[PDB]
């Protein structure tokens, strides 16, 4: 979850990710988790706040642990009574060198433990003062646990609010640019071929220096390329911009430059310093 | 789109999707044959599937005309095309041992079967150009050789490993509309064959319009809360599901394929239902 | 020299070359002369570019530019107006003399005498397939950018070449998927998948015998550039001839 | 170089210029339209056969190769110019007829005939679409009874013996004409004589 600042100052979220039944995942970052939120505008168009997230995350660790603790060993009203029931430190103790691999924990199995000894931690359960019984249970669990395999069952009825929530927080801030303008400019395909039936990119910037430049470029096509040289008048308003070409090219290169930031300031009428130009085909 | 209905076999599947909405579009397949006359007379060549109704075509003396006979598919939780495969024409016999692998025993019945499927509803019907008498039809039992893997892919969509349909709520979409997706999933008959891998893995594919390979990361773009692998169960049906916030462009297609592993080319299914929305 | 500029002449094989030299005074000379102006409290120059024109050769013609040329004069700006060349037919590279001339009207209304003409080489600096095995060639007779819907439309393709032997030559379009990084394994497939399904030839194993116009329509629609199914070959010596030509949008 | 023409009345735009060398690239102030090649060969070939009703031993038939080419020129006034229309009209062409030229003529002048000559080579080859390699005649007898007007040079003479009644029958000659075509397609062949209308 995102979190709206302590101003509460309107600034509205649209989209919020709340897993509720997907408790899933896997982080290994080859794949990637892209998490995205629609932030809208208050009244006032400011730039600078706090924002922090409910990050609720847990280890897969944790999670298929307490499904070997509660499904694989201790399953019962008998066993977890009497057996395993003041000794739980000690399968506490038993747990936390168990190096379960997560390599093929998501590729057609789950639980299936990677090359550890057992002799030494029955001899350990022996120097104890473990039950028959509990030592039957625990070296049951263990050998069955010595290759195993599972499938997707218990992906929450294992861990279902038996479970800690770790949930972290951070700060993102909404960072800004330097100037704001807004420009408009106006397109005429004055084209050498027909047309190359180009698909638009109505761009909007940012450039955070002084004495700078905010450069663009134009939209890019897929037919026979080199061509469709358009025309253009600039045309824009509220600022003292630069230029780079009239009546470019829109070819391999295009170069549309507008080097507008080395005069012209303005306020942060907008959420940042930007500047939102957008071309029409005339 | 209207005013195309000049052509034979547009309207019939004009004419059942006005009507009839359930019965949908990109499933209806079209069967491409091939005439050619061994003879120095026109030919005139009206062909009837169960309701089609080609025009009156003409082959000349050499002169090949494919007709493009337009069906549905056929549903394998309808039929079952696993039963008594290659039925003899007279009971009894010697009684031999088939001397083949059970698994090839399954692909002969599936290509029998569909053969004699596509068989029994065709019927053409001609008459001559220069007598306007001797009117005439063929049969098509010597005519269709076999099926290869093309063809038990098309008509018969059970050869598949899963079967998905998946369907975007409201295609006009303006800006800000986080959107949920909607995948049904279904293993077809072949849920029989691997059953060792209980996950497959189901990555979400993004196309432009026009261009192809939106890259996932996915900026200017549909942005996604969640991420695109969302592991699948073997053996029941399961509802994907995730939210599209599209940023700015035209129109997108949304596709699925499914792929066994993790690795690379344990891929299985590069399937097509690719639907299209429109955003302003 | 105070504007600097650049030739560029970009080459197309469609019988054109297009030259748009392009001009931007630059901050070299920028540096010094804005701030003898901002002592003498000026930041915004106007050299009143208003004249120049292209030549040819030693008939010395101004070409006809593609783009126009109005009073253009303001500060720090930079301009590539494009103009229309004929493409020679070899390597007769036509030296050229871009002249051009801006009246620098400085601050205080000051009028300086100045122009850009000077002369160099306008050198570029950089439908039809040849056969592998007989003297055949193949062309479209139609234009390679053609429009349609999805209804039916007429294709004409020229086949020429020696005839020792001249005949003997079959097409088919070859409907079916080539069977083939994830991203890209799934890119191929659906590169694949719209060529072998996009449109169908109604008159395939065509029999040539020069003319022949051969018969497709289209199922779905797109940019169909190279369309790549369709292959002739020669009967006696098999090679998978092909035809990578032609384009059909279907909009 | 062009390729194949059937018996129709097509036209070609050439791509490619010739050289035309002048003072430079501005307007040669003379563009030909309609080039119209191919109406020189229906007064060469008409002189030919009604040369050849007589026997051959004419200077027309002396060791002439120009129906080769009938290699027709264009003519022009005062630097290169792409290919006009042409509008290359063939129906009267000879079997024998295989290849054309275009000595073009590159004018300029201020008191003088200063020119110059620009040939082409062109290449074409004939679609024998359809041809009528016999004919009979028969004349006919009998006048014909009512119901009978179902097929297409009945009504003709039947309308003509209805009314006008001093044309009478049995003078009437019908003339019996095969067609053959060598050619894949089929062709739908509607005669006309001065008002005889055959079907399709």
């Amino acid at each position: 979850e995102l979190s709206a600042p302590d101003t509460r100052n309107d600034y509205n979220i649209r989209g919020d990710y709340i897993a509720t039944t997907p408790a899933l995942i896997t982080f290994d970052g080859n794949e990637s988790f892209i998490n995205c939120y629609e932030i809208t505008a208050n009244n006032n168009f400011d730039s600078k706040d706090i924002f922090n997230l409910k990050v609720r995350y847990n280890t897969l660790k944790e999670q298929l642990d307490c499904f070997i603790t509660d499904a694989v060993l201790i399953e019962g009203d008998v066993e977890w009574f009497i057996l395993f029931e003041k000794w739980k430190t000690f399968w506490e103790l038993e747990i936390l060198k168990k190096l379960k691999y997560d390599y093929d924990a998501f590729k057609e199995n789950r639980i299936i433990r990677l090359l550890k000894t057992s002799i030494d931690l029955n001899k350990t359960k022996s120097k104890i003062r473990n039950l028959c019984i509990e030592k039957a249970v625990l070296d049951k669990i263990l050998i069955c646990l010595n290759k195993v395999s599972r499938g997707i069952a218990v992906c929450n009825t294992d861990m279902d609010e038996y479970v800690r929530n770790l949930v972290p927080k951070q700060l993102t801030v909404p960072v800004q640019l330097p100037g704001f303008e807004q420009f408009f400019h106006v397109q005429f395909e004055q084209m050498e071929t027909s047309h190359d039936a180009l698909h638009d990119t109505i761009a909007t910037i940012g450039n955070s220096l002084s004495y700078t430049v905010i450069v663009e470029n134009l939209s890019g096509q897929w037919g026979q390329d080199v061509i469709d040289d358009g025309g253009y008048i600039f045309e824009i308003l509220s600022s003292n911009e630069w230029l780079i070409h009239g009546q470019k090219r829109c070819a391999i290169k295009e170069k549309r430059k507008e080097f507008e930031v080395h005069l012209i300031p303005l306020k942060k009428g907008y959420l940042n310093f930007p500047r939102v130009e957008i071309t029409n085909i005339n | 789109s209207s005013q195309v209905e000049n052509v034979d076999w547009i309207e019939y599947v004009m004419s059942k999707i006005r009507a009839e909405s359930n019965l949908h579009s990109r499933d209806f397949i079209l069967l491409l044959l091939d005439f050619r006359n061994s003879w120095i007379d026109g030919i005139k060549l009206n062909v009837q599937f169960e309701d089609f109704t080609s025009n009156e075509y003409h082959v000349e003396a050499s002169h090949t005309s494919r007709i493009i006979v337009p069906i549905k598919k056929i549903d394998y939780k309808k039929y079952n095309f696993e039963n008594t495969p290659i039925p003899r024409i007279f009971p009894g016999r010697q009684f031999i041992q088939s001397g083949l692998n059970e698994e090839q025993t399954i692909e002969m019945r599936q290509k029998f079967w569909c053969r004699e499927h596509i068989i029994s509803k065709l019927k053409c019907n001609w008459k001559l150009t220069t007598d306007q008498s001797v009117t005439g039809s063929v049969d098509f039992n010597k005519f269709i050789e076999k099926f290869d893997h093309k063809m038990v892919y098309t008509i018969y969509p059970g050869r598949l490993f899963y079967g998905v349909q998946l369907l975007l709520d409201e295609p006009k979409v303006k800006v800000g509309e986080i959107i949920n997706l909607k995948i049904i999933t279904e293993p077809t008959s072949t849920c029989r064959r691997k059953q060792n891998s209980t996950v497959n893995f189901l990555d979400i594919v993004i196309f432009d319009s026009k261009t192809s390979k939106i890259l996932p990361r996915s900026n200017r773009r549909i942005l996604y809360n969640g991420s695109l692998t969302k592991p699948i169960s073997t053996t029941k049906v399961s509802e994907i599901n995730l939210e599209i916030i599209p940023i700015e462009k035209g129109r997108y297609e949304f596709s699925v394929c499914i792929s066994k592993s993790n690795n690379q080319d344990g891929i299985i299914q590069f399937d097509s239902e690719n639907v299209i929305l429109s955003v302003i | 020299l105070l504007n600097m500029r650049l030739r560029n002449i970009s080459l197309k094989s469609e019988h054109c070359i297009l030259s748009s030299l392009d001009f931007q005074t630059s901050k070299a000379s920028e540096q010094l002369t804005k701030k003898f102006i901002y002592p003498q409290e000026h930041n915004s120059f106007l050299k009143l570019n208003f004249q120049e024109i292209s030549y040819k050769l030693i008939d010395g013609t101004s070409q006809i530019e593609l783009d126009p040329i109005c009073p253009l004069k303001v500060p720090l700006t930079a301009f590539s107006y494009d103009s229309i060349s004929a493409t020679f037919k070899l390597v007769l590279l036509p030296k050229s003399t871009q002249p051009h001339r801006v009246k620098i009207t400085l601050a205080y209304e000051l009028e300086l005498h100045p122009n850009l003409k000077l002369p160099v080489r306008t050198s570029w600096e950089t439908s039809l397939v040849n056969s592998k095995l007989s003297n055949v060639k193949f062309k479209f007779i139609n234009s390679n950018i053609k429009v349609i819907k999805g209804e039916k439309f007429t294709m004409r393709l020229q086949i020429i070449n020696s005839s020792s032997s001249p005949l003997d030559l079959v097409v088919y379009y070859n409907n079916t998927i080539n069977p083939i990084t994830l991203e890209n394994q799934y890119q191929l497939h659906n590169k694949y998948r719209k060529i072998a399904e996009g449109i169908i030839l109604l008159s395939n194993d065509y029999k040539i015998p020069y003319f022949a116009d051969l018969r497709f329509i289209g199922i779905m629609s797109g940019y169909y550039g190279t369309l790549s199914g369709l292959k002739v070959l020669d009967l006696n010596t098999n090679e998978l001839i092909e035809v990578g030509n032609g384009a059909s949008v279907l909009i | 170089k062009m390729t194949r023409n059937s018996w129709m009345m097509l036209d070609g735009t050439k791509t490619d210029f010739h050289i035309t060398v002048r003072n430079k690239s501005l307007s040669c102030a003379i563009n030909h339209i309609k080039i119209i090649p191919m109406n020189n060969i229906e007064q060469m070939l008409k002189p030919d056969y009604w040369k050849k009703m007589p026997p051959d031993d004419l200077y027309i038939m002396e060791k002439q190769l120009d129906w080769l080419s009938k290699s027709c020129v264009r003519i022009i006034k005062l630097i290169t110019f792409d290919l006009e229309l042409d509008n290359t009209a063939v129906p009267f062409n000879f079997t024998g007829f295989d290849l054309l030229i275009e000595y073009g003529m590159s004018a300029t002048d201020e008191s003088c005939i200063y020119l110059k000559k620009l040939s082409i080579p062109y290449e074409v080859t004939l679609r024998r679409t359809i041809e009528v390699p016999s004919m009979d005649i028969i004349p006919l007898n009998e006048l014909f009874s009512s119901q009978v007007e179902n097929v297409d040079w009945i009504e003709y003479v039947m309308s003509k013996i209805r009314a006008e009644s001093n044309l009478h029958s049995r003078d009437f000659i019908l003339l019996l004409l095969d067609f053959r075509n060598s050619w894949i397609d089929g062709i739908k062949l509607n005669v006309q004589f001065e008002d005889f209308t055959s079907n399709e």
